[PDB]
């Protein structure tokens, strides 16, 4: 809808080229896209997420523009996030989806992803690890040779993520500054 | 002072936990801290300690629309005082304040100093309460007038399309409307978005949002540092320029000496103030500027040294073993790990003594005064320590 | 009869940051990263595919923007080119 | 525990001094019995964290010494308007306090009250601060001028010499943190070799009979205090009273061990509760719910430091509030120690004005602990 639409033209003009370099697409008809959106927003000890329903919204209407079907979680824990992954591996309708999309939003660390109970006494982590290796083909054999798209919103660290240089400053010509004894 | 020494004795005698109750520091000063008139203070970056107010000689009256003040409520002989002086608190009730500001609106075209004061970030303050004298008295050379002021309690007010004051004391609101830019918010921790927890983590915090910092321009803070201490209307003027682009933003003028030499870590080659590694220095800078002459004398001439780890370490103890902090308690200290001479003439006995704490025995009773001092030279000896590993 | 398949294939995951980094949201208009992705996404996503919008979005957080951040690609398993292909 | 005893409370809390403990006025028709130069007599304090109330003498100071004179209260003070009446504090100050020491000396044949006064091990004091009123307002209630609303105390002591305490030293007898509250107690619940089996259970099972009948109570810390700086014989009361005090003397009179003065340091720790508190105290007693409570006050008290601030304390870990506010001694235990608190958490949040009542509620819990075990 809002998002650009590819011609039928064009998509058949880049299917040519690379045929087999670009995975395949169910016809949309009979085809049952799924997707999964994972969201914390209230903790016991950490504070509240203010924003993230705009990010719940747009992202869910972006996955229903894209031909999936959305199905939101919110508030998890570690188990309940991993029950609840357990739960979208187990969809029949995968059997007959060509992708799926799995976006997980919430606090975090280098370790993982903070469950809602996190704490420094109590942590309540998903490791990096862990969603690949529940998504996977011994796991999730209904999406073998299908792509699976994982994006995370979430910090990696408590770190700014930027670093801090100095950087000040061949014609003949003359100074033009004045005030030079300082 | 003397008058500072006399002033104690009967704020002592009858002191209220009805509020804080502020000592007038000047004796020539004291007869600016009369009820309706006006304080300012820079921002404090910190709950565990606030600068000292600076004086506006400025009564209230003179930012409202109408010129008039109203008068002074409950004149309360306070009795005697021993060497035998009968004081007087006077009072303004809310009640009066409320329909003062329901009757008299704010002064919409006001540019003279506030928003001189708006441009520094700098919060206001109105002498809500007083306590002063009635006879005219001589101390034995010292003589008191009647009607001096020798304490006084305040009371903060906000400004922007209204006015109005805070008579519960809530010590987060700032005056003014700063510049709510990026209002993001980290998807980390942030300790929050606590006591001695607080102060801990306020320094750690503090300390590490300047890690992003390459070494050179870290070391080059540090040292230039060192030299501005001795400078006190730099540090004053650094403070200034800081919270100008810290509250306000925009352009920051160039500064001459090592105050700009700590300055050209700020600033962008556009002329901007970078806030999140401004904020850390402008905190420092405010940590130092209630410490006392000869602390921050002496800790300046300890930088060249490894011995802020000893000095940040000791007071560390102090500040952990003086809670709570609402009895004066004792502390005790070890004279091993240093067994240098540990006298009074030791370096860290006078940089505790003039931060509020009077060999074996627990030397220092902790007062709740010394609180605002001690809390502040620990947080500096932190920031110092940190600048260099 | 057996047959066999790789025990890990066709993944791809996109963080907000960098490791040991932080990401930023904001309360009226969310996090960054969702959103500059969503604009990727609608975007590009009629005439490019999922790999190549991603570096999109990371060539988008390549000037340090005050509260900078650098979306990272991790553990891509990919194979081949994933085109969602928008209207079909 | 009435409505109308809050004012002048409030009154007093306005201009509070850290100049000394300052006594809200016990009973309004009692202040003429806590003027300045009276006399107020307390029991012995065998604790350092709670004291009982003071009970009057019914005497000035004028009538203990050579002349009957008493000299003079000084310092009006108004203390301006406060629900607009000007009030005043008046003093009596240590010049006067040492020239009327210097010039009268004791009453040398005095055995009326001092002597009756010695015989117990009882603490003296005398109003030296007080803080009447000078307005007659009127609300239907009416409040008269002059009447006295509150007041400060200071010790003294007698025996060869006669000698003030203005500085309320907590040690000095008058007649020959919560860790230091814990150590207290210790010292306290060491003893047990005298009890068999039933001993403990009529101790426990009689005091929760005096505990719904406190006179006896009464009369069993005052004979405990007469057998304690004194010794000699105590006759055997009937009743529940009774029932108790047979189970304490095994000699004749001569009790030394220090084990009765625990019973008494007990006595005083419920002397100061309320009387519907101790009432269903009482019939709380004969169960085993003790390690519960006493650990739940323990927490509360452990988290509850600072006792300046007016601070608050939500829960340890597992509250059980499964009973929570029908009449449960957290709920109504701590409403009558002046403290409005909820059902949801942070539970606890009170006022430093609490400090001497929990401390006594949690001080019981544990010697009643010690007898049962």
């Amino acid at each position: 809808g809002n998002v650009k639409l590819c011609s039928l033209e064009e998509a058949q003009r880049i299917w040519k080229q690379k045929s087999a370099e670009i995975y395949p697409i169910m016809d949309k008809s009979s085809r049952t896209r799924l997707a999964l959106i994972i969201c914390n927003e209230e903790f016991d000890s950490i504070p509240r997420r203010t924003g993230a329903e705009v990010d719940i919204t747009g992202m869910t209407m972006l996955l229903q523009n894209l031909g999936y079907s959305v199905d939101v979680k919110k508030n998890l824990t570690a188990s309940d996030m991993t029950t609840e992954l357990e739960a979208f591996a187990h969809r029949p309708e995968h059997k007959t989806s060509d992708s799926t999309f799995l976006v997980f939003m919430s606090h975090g660390i280098r370790e993982g992803i903070c469950g809602k109970k996190h704490s420094e006494q109590v942590p309540d982590i998903l490791q990096l690890n862990a969603i690949f290796n529940m998504l996977n083909t011994k796991n999730c054999p209904s999406l073998k040779d299908k792509p699976k798209v994982i994006i995370i919103q979430a910090a990696r660290g408590d770190s700014p993520g930027v670093v801090w240089f100095k950087d000040s400053v061949x014609x003949x010509x003359x100074x033009x500054x004045x005030x030079x004894x300082x | 002072s003397a008058f500072e020494k006399v002033v104690k004795n009967v704020i002592k005698e009858v002191s209220g936990s009805r509020g804080d109750l502020i000592p007038v520091d000047s004796l020539r000063n004291s007869t600016s801290f009369r009820p309706y008139c006006l304080l300012n203070r820079k921002f404090s970056s910190s709950r565990f300690w606030k600068p000292r107010y600076s004086c506006v000689n400025l009564s209230i009256k003179d930012i409202l629309e109408p010129s008039a003040v109203s008068d002074v409520v409950d004149g309360n002989i306070q009795g005697r005082v021993m060497a035998s002086m009968n004081v007087c608190i006077l009072r303004v009730t809310q009640k009066t304040w409320e329909t003062m500001q329901h009757e008299r609106h704010l002064q919409q075209p006001e540019n003279k100093i506030l928003q001189q004061l708006r441009s520094r970030g700098d919060d206001l303050f109105v002498v809500t309460e007083v306590l002063q004298t009635k006879e005219e008295v001589q101390i034995t050379m010292v003589t008191i007038p009647a009607g001096s002021i020798l304490a006084f309690r305040v009371a903060q007010l906000l400004i922007g399309s209204k006015w109005d004051i805070l008579l519960v004391s809530d010590e987060k609101q700032r005056t003014f409307e700063p510049s709510s830019g990026d209002s993001l918010l980290s998807d980390g921790i942030d300790e929050e978005e606590a006591d001695f927890q607080g102060l801990y983590a306020e320094v750690k915090a503090c300390s590490s949002e300047l890690e992003s910092l390459e070494m050179e321009l870290r070391q080059q803070i540090l040292v230039n540092i060192g030299k501005i201490l001795q400078d006190q209307p730099s540090m004053e003027a650094l403070e200034a320029s800081l919270g100008q682009g810290l509250c306000s933003g925009g352009q920051v003028e160039p500064l001459d000496g090592p105050a700009g030499c700590i300055l050209e870590c700020l600033v962008l080659d556009s002329g901007e103030l970078v806030p999140e590694l401004a904020a850390p220095i402008f905190y420092l800078l405010g940590a130092l500027a209630v410490l006392s002459e000869t602390q921050q004398q002496l800790l300046a001439k300890a930088l060249e040294t490894t011995v802020l780890s000893k000095q940040l370490e000791l007071v560390k103890h102090v500040l952990e073993q003086s809670t709570p902090w609402q009895e004066q308690s004792s502390v005790s200290l070890p004279t091993v790990l240093l067994g240098d001479c540990w006298d009074e003439k030791n370096p860290t006995w006078v940089l505790l003594e003039e931060c509020g704490l009077r060999v074996e025995s627990p030397q220092v009773h902790w007062e709740p005064t010394s609180l605002i001092p001690t809390s502040a030279l620990y947080a500096s000896l932190f920031l110092l320590s940190s600048l260099g590993q | 009869a057996i047959k066999k398949a790789h025990i890990e294939k066709d993944f791809i995951a996109f963080c907000s940051s960098t490791p040991d980094n932080v990401s930023w949201r904001h309360p009226t208009m969310g996090s960054v990263f969702i959103g500059r992705l969503i604009e990727h996404m609608q975007e590009y996503a009629c005439s490019c595919d999922v790999e190549e919008i991603f570096r999109k979005v990371r060539f988008s957080f390549e000037q340090p923007d005050g509260r900078a951040q650098m979306p990272t690609t991790e553990r891509v398993t990919l194979t081949r080119c994933f085109y969602l292909f928008p209207g079909h």
